[PDB]
DNA sequence: AGCTCAAGTACTTTCCGGTCA
RNA sequence: GACCAGGAA
DNA sequence: AGTACTTGAGCT
């Protein structure tokens, strides 16, 4: 069916942009934990928390 | 306070010495040591010490 | 010499490339 | 691991 | 980043 409104529609340059989500994600539950302070560690990277 | 703090006690005479886990040895691979920051200026304290004790 | 101040000080967010024993 | 430096909702 | 207190030193 029709849509009942008109779409402003065209052209447009867009910019894929370096954040990517497969590189964001992170999960973790027990792990590599710092040495002075016994805590986790940090960075998604090192698996922290 | 006459029991947990003297006045005389604001001056030091016995240092107390950190054990390890206050100070550990971050030891990357095995014939690297990489000892901390305050083992070195215990390490100096001592030094300066003993300079004190026999030069009196 | 002391005593007043202006001019001096340190101190007040979650993520993700180099040099140092 | 300290430390410095640079860049993000 | 502007205000805090507190230190500091110089002048009459």
């Amino acid at each position: 069916k029709k849509l009942m409104a008109q779409i402003f529609f065209g052209p447009t340059y867009y910019q894929r942009l370096r954040h990517m989500v497969d590189d964001k994600i992170h999960a973790r539950a027990r792990g590599p934990m710092q040495v002075l302070t016994r805590q986790p560690v940090e960075g998604r990277s090192r698996d922290g928390g | 306070n006459e029991v947990f703090s003297r006045p005389e006690w604001m001056i030091l005479t016995c240092l107390p010495v950190p054990p390890p886990p206050v100070r550990p040895s971050i030891s990357f691979n095995e014939s690297q040591r990489g000892e901390d920051d305050l083992t070195f200026k215990l390490a100096d304290i001592l030094k300066a010490n003993i300079s004190l004790e026999t030069l009196e």
